[PDB]
């Protein structure tokens, strides 16, 4: 029922995002097996070291952790906007 | 040198018995909008009220 | 002796609105069925035929 407007509908505003000025870096390539990371250590001759992408428990932010239990709500539960027959 | 072009079962298979090929409905379907799950099953309750 | 044009409709009288067809246009047409969904306040005719 929700690959109607998800795959269709989703997909797209998913696309024009990749493009959004900031969210620069990669994310993926599809494959599972292979793609990591490129990583980036701004290195000084006068002994600095402080990589971009380090990993460093759960911030203050809230980011951090990921949560798979939203699969549910998204899944069962949610309405949508080209679903149930709004523009 | 890809055409990726979907193969409608339809032209594919005429074992009239089961899949509606009638030339007639070989274009009925062309006619109509990109469907769904959604719509198919709202005509029907449509087409039923 | 004066008649004009003689088109073939489609039988009004049979086809009543119980049939839910607003049939004047030329063809047929019922209301909410097959619709298209995504689409801007029209759109909704190229197959609401």
């Amino acid at each position: 029922n929700i690959a109607v407007a998800h795959t269709d509908h989703l997909s797209v505003v998913y696309a024009t995002m990749s493009n959004f000025m900031l969210n620069f870096t990669n994310n993926f390539s599809g494959n599972h097996a292979t793609f990591k990371p490129d990583q980036y250590v701004i290195t000084s001759p006068e002994g600095s070291y402080k990589p971009i992408i380090e990993r460093q428990g759960e911030t203050v932010d809230g980011l951090t952790i990921i949560d798979t239990s939203i699969v549910w709500p998204i899944l069962c539960q949610c309405t949508y906007p080209l679903v149930r027959q709004e523009e | 040198r890809y055409h990726e072009s979907v193969l409608e079962i339809a032209d594919i298979f005429d074992q009239a018995d089961f899949i509606q090929t009638s030339d007639a409905v070989r274009q009925l379907r062309a006619l109509m909008p990109t469907l769904s799950t959604s719509q198919i099953r709202h005509a029907i309750e449509r087409i039923a009220q | 002796y004066g008649a004009a044009v003689v088109n073939i409709d489609l039988n009004r009288d049979f086809f009543d609105t119980a049939t839910g067809i607003d049939l004047t246009k030329g063809i047929p047409l019922v209301q909410d069925l097959l619709v298209p969904i995504g689409v801007t306040a029209g759109a909704e005719q190229s197959a609401e035929y």
